RNA sequence: CGCUCCGGGGACAGUGCCAGGUGGGGAGUUUGACUGGGGCGGUACACCUGUCAAACGGUAACGCAGGUGUCCUAAGGCGAGCUCAGGGAGGACAGAAACCUCCCGUGGAGCAGAAGGGCAAAAGCUCGCUUGAUCUUGAUUUUCAGUACGAAUACAGACCGUGAAAGCGGGGCCUCACGAUCCUUCUGACCUUUUGGGUUUUAAGCAGGAGGUGUCAGAAAAGUUACCACAGGGAUAACUGGCUUGUGGCGGCCAAGCGUUCAUAGCGACGUCGCUUUUUGAUCCUUCGAUGUCGGCUCUUCCUAUCAUUGUGAAGCAGAAUUCACCAAGCGUUGGAUUGUUCACCCACUAAUAGGGAACGUGAGCUGGGUUUAGACCGUCGUGAGACAGGUUAGUUUUACCCUAC
RNA sequence: CUCUAGUCUGGCACGGUGAAGAGACGUUUUUUCACUGACCCGGUGAGGCGGGG
RNA sequence: GACGCGAUGUGAUUUCUGCCCAGUGCUCUGAAUGUCAAAGUGAAGAAAUUCAAUGAAGCGCGGGUAAACGGCGGGAGUAACUAUGACUCUCUUAAGGUAGCCAAAUGCCUCGUCAUCUAAUUAGUGACGCGCAUGAAUGGAUGAACGAGAUUCCCACUGUCC
RNA sequence: UCCGUAGCGGUCCUGACGUGCGAAUCGGUCGUCCGACCUGGGUAUAGGGGCGAAAGACUAAUCGAACCAUCUAGUAGCUGGUUCCCUCCAAAGUUUCCCUCAGGAUAGCUGGCGCUCUCCGCAGUUUUAUCCGGUAAAGCGAAUGAUUAGAGGUCUUGGGGCCGAAACGAUCUCAACCUAUUCUCAAACUUUAAAUGGGUAAGAAGCCCGGCUCGCUGGUGUGGAGCCGGGCGUGGAAUGCGAGUGCCUAGUGGGCCACUUUUGGUAAGCAGAACUGGCGCUGCGGGAUGAACCGAACGCCGGGUUAAGGCGCCCGA
């Protein structure tokens, strides 16, 4: 699909439409010393061998993909998701489509 | 599985060495004061058969 | 359960006889850690 | 006289503890489900359309024909202006088919896809402006237990878009396009806790998205066993017996033709009606706390769809030989080479060498050649253990003295 | 699938005595040549070892 | 103490043992180096911590090895009677099965075809090879002597049988 | 090395025996019998271990992991049993979810305990109004799809021409096309369109007037809704019946058969659905016999009469 890099919507800190920035949400690194970590790093220590399941059976080919929308106000400066249906193919601002047009 | 043949060969009692009517180590002379700064003179008694 | 080579409804080894040399014992069966194993032609 | 017993090594071999690699040598465990037996094959396992479906709704099968795990910054949202498919008659190059113009055109087009429904100053086409595909409570419908998820419908509170405005819009004209707990990650608040208090990192919470379970209400999971084991099942196959008769076998009706002439002496196409269970199927009713599973030998009885023989009718019956048909199962239907064979094929005799049933007659009657345990060899397949209605060889055949029948 | 004996390899300790050299931004890193005294092997009934005369 | 010990394959003698290192194994080489844990070093930070450089073996990279496991093609035209078809072309993989051998204990079709053995033979033997799916130490071919091994025929012998 | 005895072993008869002499023996026939020969005693190796000229053989009649004790009364969605009487009520093999398909949870069906009223309400039913449908039928001179035949047409182009060198000229023709007709069809076609069926209504929780409130809605004490206060009882179709309500709850979750409708299959005592009734759970009379068919359901008896069936004899008539 394709979505432009400017959006005009609803901010939650200002109460308003306002112009945003949008970008493609990505996760994170995980972080050593979350709970769930910590607690899977005790259980997997000494003997006993693999605690946890293993995920192996995927089935999905795509993601869900999520936009990170942020305000462009100077004070505002205020980020949300916002996840759009699955596709394949995805791409920021390019190529806008036209009308009537020669195909080549 | 079960222990193999070649494995087995190490605990002993069974593969151990037939030694009963070997006649002993066979080994050259220890060295002395005379092997180290002379001769010493022997004889050859008998040659014998080692199983 | 006697050998590694052992089994099959015909007589053979059905894997590489040679092996490594850091085999486990009941495994380091066959040409242990062998660099070449063919008829000697040459030296 | 001396200080290591002499040599050979030596700050390394080696030992203790961690770290990475390797590790079926060994240990533990797994190797889905539906299924006209199981396996192989498919997905009827989560969804959607038309039908089945018997005019409310609901309704099954490995029932039929299909589709889905996407695509779209517009193909979402308004507003404006047009009318599509196809056809006819014309116009230089121009022709079947390029472009212009007139007329007819109820949709015969298009609306992303499968199909169905719906739609003409539109829901289609072309433009202009846009982000209602935004935030936030509840309620409702669909599946349904009347629980969720998904999808959907009416509102309400905001901020907006568009249009002159009425209004319309919180995704796609509608019916599918999708996902719990635990964990992780991001976003939100001058938010709460972080423990005897205070500050600051960190961490734990609350709220909303995502990372995914397609066996789709969501275990983390390869085989082989003919060396096999247990609990069971006739809910389920391999024998017989049953129902059925596609297939096999047998018999009719009609008569275009064959028969030098002549449909019907003897045959008989194209059609059509039946019989039988000596063929194989289909089914799974009985039997898995066991009904001994192929042949052959032996022995008795029965059937007729009659090969011969008795008595006869008809011939394209001169005689001889041979065909068709009737009453008819009384009596016969053999000896051998090959193969475990059933079957088949050949030699010979004969009068004829007809077909079958009796738990595919007959293993406490035999035999054990085959099939069908464990030992082995070959070919193919598999990395392997091993597999092969593919060949080859060797492989324990128990008991009657009970009752009945004779 | 998840582990595991054994095995290979790296670090720390046992673990010292000197000489040189190469180093990165005077400590320390590491390479080589040696020493024996920890540690290891062989021999022997631990029998003439090292210097000197 | 290498004329030894340990680990495998094949299975006397005779005659041979062809081709393939692409795959999976085994082995060699290496600061010429991609990945790479702990420990150690450097920097920031109030510190917990974070980041970066260095980065052993092993995987990668390259060579050897088939008496290591194993493997060893397909389609057309072409000799002027028919056919077959040495020869050529083309597609190709690491080669494309060499010497031998065969309806074999290995051949579905198949009771293959021919010859012999019989009066008659799905049996036996000898040839033919297009070989479903033969083949060279996963050993090929042969072969005297030997065998309570499997099979065919003949003489003699007999109640196996009439 | 050969024949062959003692010894060692165990080919064949697939002999005997096979509740045997014997939990592996016996007879004849056989293999070997100077060497990888046979054998006593001592000794070594112990269970995921030994030992194996290799059969998964042997390891005290036990071997593809011996034997003894304990954990242990291991677990079993599986098999078999589960002990006195009478009375009353009385099922289900269906929905949804589950590595669910020989099992559970859930809803349904059942029972028990009651309670709140009675001494209006409710109904596996009809009538009267009012909606819904797309099956049976029918239709193809109505759309879509399939499909048979002639007939009349001009030039709208052609397949063969032919008299024209030739002209939309003569002029036959055959096919596509057009126009009225005609034969035959549709589970996934339809203009029509039943029977049976599915919803609502048939009053007092209704009508009727007056007034009040609203921050909703508005030109308008407009509209809408909610409150009070009164007035109307012939209780506004038939038939029948006392109802309403709350806890706890077992068993079941393999079904099968029949009229009609109906899917697959040549068909089946085949496989799979809908409706109702049965069998299962149920005896009785009849169909000779008999799960389901016809009649009719059941406390113990006497008299009478019937149903479905019958009335020569068995065997009542
Ligand atoms: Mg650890
Ligand atoms: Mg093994
Ligand atoms: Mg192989
Ligand atoms: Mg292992
Ligand atoms: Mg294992
Ligand atoms: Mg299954
Ligand atoms: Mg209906
Ligand atoms: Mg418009
Ligand atoms: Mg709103
Ligand atoms: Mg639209
Ligand atoms: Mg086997
Ligand atoms: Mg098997
Ligand atoms: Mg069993
Ligand atoms: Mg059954
Ligand atoms: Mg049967
Ligand atoms: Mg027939
Ligand atoms: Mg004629
Ligand atoms: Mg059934
Ligand atoms: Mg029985
Ligand atoms: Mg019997
Ligand atoms: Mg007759
Ligand atoms: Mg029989
Ligand atoms: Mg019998
Ligand atoms: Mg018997
Ligand atoms: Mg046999
Ligand atoms: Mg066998
Ligand atoms: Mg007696
Ligand atoms: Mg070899
Ligand atoms: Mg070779
Ligand atoms: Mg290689
Ligand atoms: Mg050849
Ligand atoms: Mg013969
Ligand atoms: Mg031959
Ligand atoms: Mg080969
Ligand atoms: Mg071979
Ligand atoms: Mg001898
Ligand atoms: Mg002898
Ligand atoms: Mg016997
Ligand atoms: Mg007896
Ligand atoms: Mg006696
Ligand atoms: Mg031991
Ligand atoms: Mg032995
Ligand atoms: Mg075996
Ligand atoms: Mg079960
Ligand atoms: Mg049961
Ligand atoms: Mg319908
Ligand atoms: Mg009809
Ligand atoms: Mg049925
Ligand atoms: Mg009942
Ligand atoms: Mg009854
Ligand atoms: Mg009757
Ligand atoms: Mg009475
Ligand atoms: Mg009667
Ligand atoms: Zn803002």
């Amino acid at each position: 699909v394709n979505v432009p890099k400017t959006r005009r919507t609803f901010c939650k800190k200002c109460g308003k439409h306002q112009p945003h920035k949008v970008t493609q949400y990505k996760k994170g690194k995980d972080s050593l010393y979350a709970q769930g970590k910590r607690r899977y790093d005790r259980k997997q220590s000494g003997y006993g061998g693999q605690t946890k399941p293993i995920f192996r059976k995927k089935a999905k080919t795509t993601k869900k993909i999520v936009l990170r929308l942020e305000c462009v106000e100077p004070n505002c400066r205020s980020k949300r998701m916002l996840a759009i249906k699955r596709c394949k193919h995805f791409e920021l601002g390019g190529d806008k489509k036209r009308k009537g047009q020669v195909i080549q | 599985g079960r222990v193999i043949r070649g494995q087995r060969k190490g605990a002993g009692s069974v593969f151990r060495a037939h030694v009963k009517h070997r006649k002993g180590a066979a080994r050259l002379r220890a060295v002395d004061f005379a092997e180290r700064h002379g001769y010493i003179k022997g004889i050859v008694k008998d040659i014998i058969h080692d199983p | 359960v006697e050998h590694p080579f052992g089994g099959g409804n015909h007589q053979h080894i059905g894997k590489p006889s040679t092996i490594r040399r850091d085999a486990p014992a009941g495994r380091k069966v066959g040409l242990i850690a062998a660099r070449r194993t063919g008829r000697l032609r040459g030296t």
